């Protein structure tokens, strides 16, 4: 239960990405928005981008 | 299994090749001023509606947002800070800074043809009258501006080119644009058939800012069925917004204070689909088709597509002219291209007479023409 | 044994699919731009470090440039990288275009040259010498003066391999390749002709000499009159915008386009023209020669007992296309496979020659000329 | 195609036991020498027709004594008569010392028939005022035959000068050009003539040059190789001295060229027990390691390729990557590599040499995109020569590309090279591993007309 404030939070925003670049990034065009090369987590490899 | 051992082995050294790269993978103009220009501000550029008198307070719009009251910044000219120009305004001092040019549109800029691409007089042989009106469209007004003052006559500022597809409109246009010596402007038709919803009226606005900037210049429009000429409207309520487009074109066009010194030429190949709010003449002066040039024409196209390519010194053009019975500059091109080809089949140094024989053969006999072998005499 | 060697090759290839700076400077280009990096659109650039953008939403503003290459590469009209805290002009971007780009670009020759097909080699002869020699061995065309062809229609009889001369092209090579399946306009978006079109001729044009294939739009032809009493849509708008990239001005460039369709009078004659589209080239129902290579390569690698001829089936009926010899050769396959057993007799032959050509069925005569 | 077909070494046992036998003579004749040349040249005049303007727009490709210098390389590898060679007079008196032993040996390369011929007229240039002149004209001799063997004498006399004097020039033309001479079983004569040239050891670096080279081709296809005193005299006689690097670059060169008729040699072993030290006899290592391995299933050196190509010192990466090519020569879809993909620029030199002069399909010169345009002048410089090599408009078009890509000095001289590109027998294999090191003086390139591969 005191866990719950993780779910007291903002999320996220879909993204979608065109293409990536070199040197460790990625495009993102928002959902009505324009597109916006951006950054991305420890998680993620370009490969599965 | 000898193929397996090929295969196999050549994937395995190729994996040795993956593992080599595998295992062998292991500020002044630029920096230092960067927070310099830090504090610099973000500040908007803007479109002005209107001036209050004895002070600015001036109203103003952006592009979306709302109809903005501003002020002005104090080292302003406030004279010209007046309406239809685009200034900027601060996201702090709500005032007007400076000043800035309106909606230029430089897609507008980029239909001019900023080139003279070389296709000379001596090339569209052929139509030595439909060119010759042409000709007295647009040399004669841009070059002697007396006869129309000394016999009292108006200039056809209008001229609509039309007939089968291969004829030569494309070669006049940029004949006329290779000697041109004035502002030539190409107008794709879609180049003002944009997304949103009153934008192309603005495009033939931006046409009109161009037009009245200068003197002499030249708007060519091509394919405008691409604008259109079809009011195609029942009870279906489909694609109209086009056809808004096309009658402020009409509107801006012609009625009203028409263009002044600018020469339009346009062009179609389908004439039954256009609008009579342009057939009108005082916008569109001569109706110029050209045909199919007899004899002498072919040959004289055969004259200029022939000379700058190796052919013998004894072949003739008459009997080539005679075996295109209907034909344009395009397909007597192709004509010699293709006898080029049956020379590239041999290996010659020039072109003779009977490589252009089946030249015609493959281009006219082996068009595709329905259905299609004519073998019969009842004529010979 | 062999599958080993196709798999390991194959996930090899993803492997080199998954093997696709300065230490503070390349830190200090980390602070040359806000991470949100941003696209934009310049309208002006006042060369005094300040330019004038544009966004997607519409704000325009002074913003400074922060350069660490050449900034006089990107122009008005290239799109610039735009910060979030004041919109600051960053740098490089090298030019980008739409997500439809990638999307109708092929990587691949994955199948084989005019080895292939069997057996049409005055016309197959045709794109060779109007695309394999203009490539190749351009000589001759400078050697004497002499220009090559552009356009390329394939047309006649579906199923003749007009799919299989296009990716035969497509593997013999060198210059970039595209692929379009052209009929892909339908939407309901007034303009959006010209976007496809004007952005895929400037990549042809950027990336290398190329060959840029339509394919299949034998629809569009839209009979270039009207449409009827109140029609018109965008469809005839959208060719003539494709008719105007084509044979218009702006000079061709080295661009080659291989066009195919099935049937062939509905189509625009405002494009058949020569110039516009150079050759046009019949695909019929072949012979009773090259039959004989067709069965011979759809019996290239398969288990056949030789003492059957395919020469009688091809004495049989006359008039079928090389699909319909592919369909036969596999289901008599199948009919040999009802029951475990190693190769294929007459009668397989037979029960499938008979399935596949149910097809044609009119009737009545003729039949009674007679 | 028997004496095309055949190494340095049956010809001479064949012209020695069909010099006993011979059966009708004829055999001596044809296949030694002199008759598969003799149909040729003429017939060469007769079925092709060559015209003037390459002559005189490919040789008017400006001035300034070095693309001049070289077109005069040009238009002498011309070869409708040896008109480049008689044209006058004032191209080679505008001409400088190494162009001079160039020019001098260019009228060897319009040339390579016409025995008669070749002694009248380079005899104007033999003995002359100019020592290039007489060395160059001595290196044409050995140029323009292989099987005289009387234009020794007149060179082989003078030869020694005992440290640095005008006949040890004559000795790099005609130590180098003997070696373009005879391949015996073993000569032993001229390497007896050859102890006192590397005990000679002039500061030029072509005596030894042509010293390892020259006894190389006497020696490429020996019987499994040989550790022999000659080699393993240049072998301790080449640590002996250790200065100027190109002697322990062109020094194991011979060394493995002396290692080349190897099936199963442990020779890398035993100079490698002699040899290595500190990273010049470390990379004599490489060169017996590349020249001992011609080429079969053996993908184990493959993957030591794989290893020791990520060495630090990079000129063993340049050489031990550069035997790619001996090796994989028939398999060559696999001969593509990401070479291009790497960052060590002369790995990328080390593909650019590795596509060579083959018929080269549309994927080398799609290689050729990238590697047509770089900036540093001698991997630009190093572009043309094999790109036109691998192709003996089309084949002009990446020319005037060239011509696109600077319009330096050496680019100039890079096109002229591709110019002259553009119009497993060992005898090719020697002369371009012979040109891997051209990043140097024209004295260097006094020697790169020397790499003699094409009828
Ligand atoms: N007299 C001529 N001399 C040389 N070429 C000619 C001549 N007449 C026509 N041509 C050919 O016709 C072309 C110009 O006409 P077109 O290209 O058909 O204009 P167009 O825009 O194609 O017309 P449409 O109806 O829109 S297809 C030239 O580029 C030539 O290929």
């Amino acid at each position: 239960r005191e866990e719950l404030q993780l779910l007291q939070e903002q999320g996220s925003y879909v993204g979608e990405v065109v293409r990536a670049m070199d040197k460790k990034k990625v495009l993102v065009k928002v959902h009505p928005e324009g597109k916006f090369v951006v950054d991305v987590d420890k998680n993620i490899d370009i490969n599965d981008v | 299994q000898v193929e397996d051992d090929i295969q196999q082995l050549l994937k395995k050294i190729n994996e040795l090749t993956g593992i080599k790269e595998s295992d062998t993978g292991l500020l002044a103009a630029d920096k230092q001023t960067l927070q310099s220009e830090q504090p610099l501000q973000v500040a908007r550029c803007t479109k002005i509606i209107n001036a209050d008198s004895e002070d600015p307070k001036y109203i103003i719009n952006v592009k979306q947002f709302a109809k903005f009251v501003v002020d002005l910044s104090d080292q302003v000219a406030p004279t010209d800070i007046e309406e239809g120009m685009r200034v900027g305004v601060d996201r702090n001092k709500y005032q007007i800074h400076i000043p800035l040019p309106p909606k230029i549109d430089p897609t507008v800029t980029m239909m001019q043809v900023e080139e003279k691409p070389d296709v000379t007089y001596s090339d569209v042989g052929g139509c030595k009258e439909q060119i010759e009106k042409l000709r007295e469209v647009v040399e004669t007004p841009l070059l002697h501006p007396e006869r129309f003052v000394n016999l009292g006559i108006e200039p056809p500022k209008g001229v609509l080119l039309f007939g089968p597809p291969g004829t030569g409109k494309t070669l006049c246009a940029r004949a006329v644009a290779n000697r041109t010596d004035a502002c030539f402007i190409r107008v794709i038709g879609s180049e003002l058939v944009q997304k949103y919803v009153g934008e192309g009226a603005r495009m033939v606005r931006e046409l009109f800012e161009m037009a009245r900037t200068k003197k002499a210049c030249l708007i060519f429009f091509d394919e405008i069925d691409a604008i259109g000429g079809a009011r195609f409207d029942d009870g279906a309520g489909g694609d109209n917004e086009v056809q808004r487009t096309m009658l402020e074109l009409i509107n801006q066009l012609d009625g009203f204070d028409p263009r002044g010194n600018i020469k339009v030429l346009m062009a179609t190949n389908r004439p039954d689909t256009l609008d009579p709010a342009l057939m009108r003449p005082g916008r569109l002066d001569r109706k110029i088709e050209f045909s199919l040039p007899d004899l002498e024409g072919r040959t004289h196209i055969f004259k200029i597509h022939a000379r700058s390519m190796s052919v013998e010194r004894d072949i003739r053009f008459e009997l080539l002219a005679r075996l295109c019975p209907n034909s344009t500059g395009a397909e007597i091109r192709s004509v010699c291209t293709e006898a080029g080809m049956f020379a590239i089949r041999a290996r010659r140094k020039i072109a003779t007479e009977k490589d252009f024989l089946e030249a015609v053969n493959k281009v006219i006999k082996s068009y595709a023409k329905f259905s299609a072998t004519p073998r019969y005499m009842t004529y010979n | 044994l062999e599958r080993i060697k196709d798999y390991l090759l194959m996930e090899e290839e993803f492997i080199r699919n998954q093997e696709q700076k300065q230490e503070e400077e390349r830190s200090k280009v980390d602070d040359l731009r806000g991470t949100p990096m941003s696209v934009g659109t310049l309208e002006e650039i006042i060369d005094d470090n300040h330019a004038i953008v544009s966004t997607s939403v519409g704000s325009e503003h002074y913003v400074s440039i922060l350069s660490f290459v050449d900034k006089d590469l990107l122009e008005p009209g290239c799109s610039v990288l735009l910060n979030h805290k004041v919109h600051a002009v960053i740098g490089v971007l090298m030019d980008d275009t739409d997500p439809l780009v990638t999307v109708m670009k092929v990587e691949k020759a994955p199948q084989e040259t005019y080895a292939d097909i069997g057996g049409l080699d005055n016309q197959i002869q045709e794109i060779k010498e109007s695309v394999e020699l203009p490539l190749t061995h351009p000589e001759y065309y400078e050697e004497m003066g002499i220009k090559p062809p552009k356009g390329v229609i394939l047309y006649g009889p579906p199923g003749t391999g007009k799919t299989l001369l296009a990716k035969a092209v497509a593997n013999q090579t060198s210059a970039t390749f595209l692929r379009v399946v052209g009929s892909e306009l339908i939407q309901k978006y007034l303009g959006d002709g010209p976007k496809l079109v004007r952005e895929l001729f400037r990549v042809a044009e950027e990336h290398a000499p190329s060959i840029v294939f339509i394919d299949e739009i034998d629809a569009i032809g839209t009979k270039r009159y009207d449409s009827n009493s109140g029609g018109e849509r965008e469809i005839q708008r959208t060719m003539l915008e494709l008719l105007n990239q084509l044979d218009g001005f702006d000079s061709r460039g080295d661009v080659k386009v291989i066009m195919a369709t099935n049937r062939i009078e509905t189509l625009d004659p405002a494009l058949i023209r020569p110039g516009r589209i150079d050759r046009k080239i019949e695909f019929p129902l072949p012979d009773e020669k090259t039959k004989k290579r067709i069965f011979q390569i759809h019996t290239s690698r398969m288990t056949l007992a030789d003492d059957v001829t395919l020469d009688d089936l091809i004495m049989a009926k006359d008039d079928l296309s090389g699909a319909d010899i592919k369909a036969i050769c596999t289901e008599a396959g199948l009919m040999a496979l009802r029951e475990r057993r190693m190769k294929v007799t007459n009668e397989d032959f037979k029960k499938s020659k008979e399935n596949v050509l149910y097809k044609k069925q009119e009737g009545t005569p003729e039949g009674l000329y007679l | 195609f028997l004496e095309l077909s055949e190494d340095v070494e049956e010809y001479e046992d064949l012209t020695e036991i069909m010099s006993n036998v011979q059966l009708n003579s004829n055999f001596l004749a044809l296949a030694r020498e002199l008759d598969i040349m003799e149909p040729k040249v003429p017939d060469d005049i007769y079925k092709t027709h060559l015209e003037n303007n390459r002559f005189g727009g490919s040789g008017s490709q400006v001035d300034s004594a070095r693309m001049n210098l070289a077109s005069s390389f040009v238009n002498g590898f011309v070869n409708q008569d040896k008109l480049l060679t008689d044209d006058g007079n004032k191209w080679l008196y505008k001409n400088k010392d190494h162009g001079m032993l160039s020019a001098a040996a260019s009228l060897g390369m319009i040339l390579l028939w016409d025995v008669d011929g070749g002694l009248t007229q380079i005899d104007k240039y033999l003995y002359s005022s100019e020592d290039y002149i007489k060395s160059g004209a001595l290196l044409a001799c050995g140029i323009v035959n292989s099987g005289v063997r009387n234009e020794c004498d007149p060179a082989l006399a003078l030869l020694s000068d005992y440290v640095l004097h005008n006949s040890n020039t004559m000795r790099l033309g005609s130590i180098f050009g003997l070696g373009l001479a005879y391949a015996g079983s073993n000569r032993e004569d001229v390497l007896t003539l050859l102890l006192p040239v590397m005990g000679d050891s002039k500061s030029s670096m072509e005596v030894a040059g042509v010293t390892a080279l020259a006894c190389g081709m006497i020696a490429v296809g020996s019987c499994n190789g040989d550790v022999t005193s000659t080699i393993l005299q240049t072998i301790m006689e080449k640590s002996e001295t250790e200065l100027k690097d190109t002697y322990a670059r062109w020094l194991p060169l011979g060394l493995g060229l002396n290692h080349l008729g190897k099936g199963e040699a442990i020779e890398a072993i035993l100079a490698a027990l002699e040899v290595v030290s500190e990273p010049f006899r470390s990379f004599a290592n490489t060169l017996v390691d590349v020249c001992a391995y011609a080429g079969s299933g053996n993908v184990l050196k493959v993957q030591q390729l794989l290893h020791i190509c990520s060495e630090h010192f990079d000129s063993k990466e340049k050489e031990e990557d550069k035997d790619k090519k001996e090796k994989k020569d028939k398999d060559k879809k696999e001969a593509p590599a990401d070479m291009g993909a790497h960052q060590g620029v002369a790995v990328l030199g080390i593909a650019l040499i590795a596509m060579g002069e083959e018929i080269g399909a549309e994927m080398a010169l799609r290689t050729f995109g990238h590697l047509l345009r770089y900036g540093e002048p001698t991997l630009r410089r190093a572009v043309p020569l094999a790109l036109a090599l691998i192709s003996v408009s089309h084949d002009a078009d990446p020319e005037v590309s060239y011509n696109s890509i600077f319009a330096a000095r050496l680019a100039a001289m890079l096109r002229q090279l591709a110019q002259y590109h553009a119009k497993k027998g060992t005898l090719t294999l020697c002369p371009y591993h012979s040109d891997r090191q051209l990043m140097s003086q024209v004295a260097v390139a006094g020697l790169l007309t020397v790499l003699v591969s094409f009828l």
